[PDB]
């Protein structure tokens, strides 16, 4: 019936706007926490290399 | 120069590789001069994820990991000038006054 | 006070907006005092569609989404008194005795 | 430019097609430049059924779907100027003052 | 009325084509992210076993 | 041979099981020879979801997780030849030239 | 072969029946071979009302419902050759050039 | 006994609540004896939605989530005998022969 | 169809309550383990300073 | 007084910095008097994360790290009185009766 096809339309419009959130910060935090962990790891690498050669490794 | 070291002075590989998408910049007293008779007493190193809004850095004679967290740059690498990284020189920096902070 | 927060204490936007026709009410320990030195350890928040007969609420230290489902109010917002929402205070409420239920 | 993207930067198809009779217009930071080294951090996109009196639009950093609903245009596409769509520029628009509304 | 049954038909046809999307990539990414996590976990298992026996475990 | 190890040389179980639908292939220096007097100094291991288009692999002396991502195979296991996995031999592979990449 | 499936590979019924007077034809990669070890990655399916002048079809990797609408055939089923249906093969058909259209 | 724990041995709440309509059954070595001097080295736990046809279970020394998926029971809880749950005893079960499967 | 939009609603309600857990203890333990490690490190610093100067360093 | 020392009596820096968010309080026999002729034979030191519910402390002539773990304070620093820290005096405390415990 036409009234049924007037409520189908009235629910499609509702379920098409459910305040979809932006997933931008929630991922840049992950990127940042990857970089920070990587740096804290690289520090271990550097300080072990010094304890090998009494010198931090040359660049490149 | 200024990039992650691939080999230590003893001829052994630096035996560390970065993450999938992180830029790294590394500085020391005598640069890349592997003259087999020098001693790099200090280092300054910084990292940032290419898609991240934070650059992380540390130096030889300091604890903690010091960040900046400027929302402005989001698709840059640490090689870019407008990241305010710790370049050649200021390699020790045992203290920080008003630029970067982790405490 | 008592409405959806627009910005977190770190100065970053709360970066979330409600649906087209839903009322939201939000309560915390220290209200709206963005004194940059306080810590809100708990929250109590409730939502209801203006045309809906159900009000939904949750708190910090609880799982599940707790509703009431009174047919009586159907054109009210959560700002109205006769909705039996979780106002200021009773912010944790890790347990519920006999008022609202989802289990 | 300004139309639905057919392929993402990774070389994979955008793998989405519009409905039978809906016009779509899509805008981003760096247009159609598939230079394989750029990053489009934002998008602005709008759709309208050719026989419909409503144009719907959304942007990257916003929730909800924002419409205009002018009875005037009823046989236009979003490519037409007199639809007041979100063109190139104003791509983020995390806030809306007095033009379009869904709340 | 016949005209009502001419618009019911005209809305059924509209709501039967709403550009239904293919849900193929959106799931293979999940499968891939399961396998990658599993491998990163297995690496921990292997490197703990070596720190037990000075040797990585024999195959099978 | 070539499958996930079930027990380490110390007689303790390898005490790890794979996911519901992932194929795993594992290679080491001395294969399955649990002679209680050998030392496997290196390993090469790869995994792929049976329905996934990506095969993931890593070796002993390398960081990162290296993938291939060929859309071609989608219902294969890592036991199949046409997956270009890291078989017996090439167990260390501390460097990669032009075949697989994660950086 | 070529008809509506009655049971999925998991042994559960396909648990769907057609309308009172509509013909349906269904094609997949490996036909009717319920060997309990194969994977049908794609499908091509078409339907037409026996008294209708339109045949409707869709495939796995495509949106929209694609019709032909030839007035000529009006009492045929999709099993008939002169309906120009999508038979075995051409099962994906992510694009259409000049035969059938819904846009 | 046999139900979800409400408090750990340290006197802190088990601080977890189940979903709206899921039955949960939990078993351990020494039952409910909170004698403040015992150590439960193992657990066996199972869950099922009251309207679901699947019961899910896991134990201490096992990975993966092991199900049964009998269509027969559809309105039962895990407390019922005819669900073939993992009761008291068989708490470790690091291996499964022919009863339940997830691989 | 209206019945389809009656099951979409019946699944949205289910997937909106999946017993979301409180992540409060799981982080305070991390904070505590940071502070404890820091103190155990500071002890090394103090006891090395004493072995330098025969005295623990003055406050501030 | 009562804070982390910055320099030892020999004029060398105390060359240690705390973590990002941990409060530290330090006490000794003769306070901050860097008279270059005194000898601090003992120390009492305590640390707590600002967001943590545990305060950790140790003294000169004791092993182990002694905590309190009161859930009450969660946003305090060790400078606050209601933390029951080890203040000036009771600097050795080689034994503990009934206040704090790690054994």
């Amino acid at each position: 019936t036409l009234i049924e096809l007037l409520i189908v339309v009235a629910i499609i419009g509702i379920l098409a706007a459910i305040a979809i959130p932006q997933f931008s910060a929630y991922r840049v935090k992950a990127y940042n926490s990857a970089a920070s962990s990587d740096l804290r790891n690289l520090k271990t690498a550097l300080e072990s290399a010094f304890a090998d050669d009494q010198t931090y490794p040359p660049e490149s | 120069a200024g990039k992650i070291p691939t080999t230590t002075m003893g001829g052994k590989d630096f035996t560390f590789k970065p993450s999938t998408n992180v830029s790294v910049s590394y500085f020391t007293t005598n640069g890349a001069t592997s003259t087999a008779g020098t001693v790099n007493t200090d280092y300054a190193v910084n990292t940032k994820n290419s898609s991240g809004n934070r650059v992380f850095t540390s130096t030889n004679n300091t604890s903690n990991i010091w960040y900046i967290e400027n929302d402005a740059w989001k698709g840059k690498a640490v090689s870019d000038s407008d990241v305010t990284a710790l370049g050649t020189g200021d390699v020790g920096k045992s203290d920080f006054s008003g630029t970067e902070w982790k405490s």
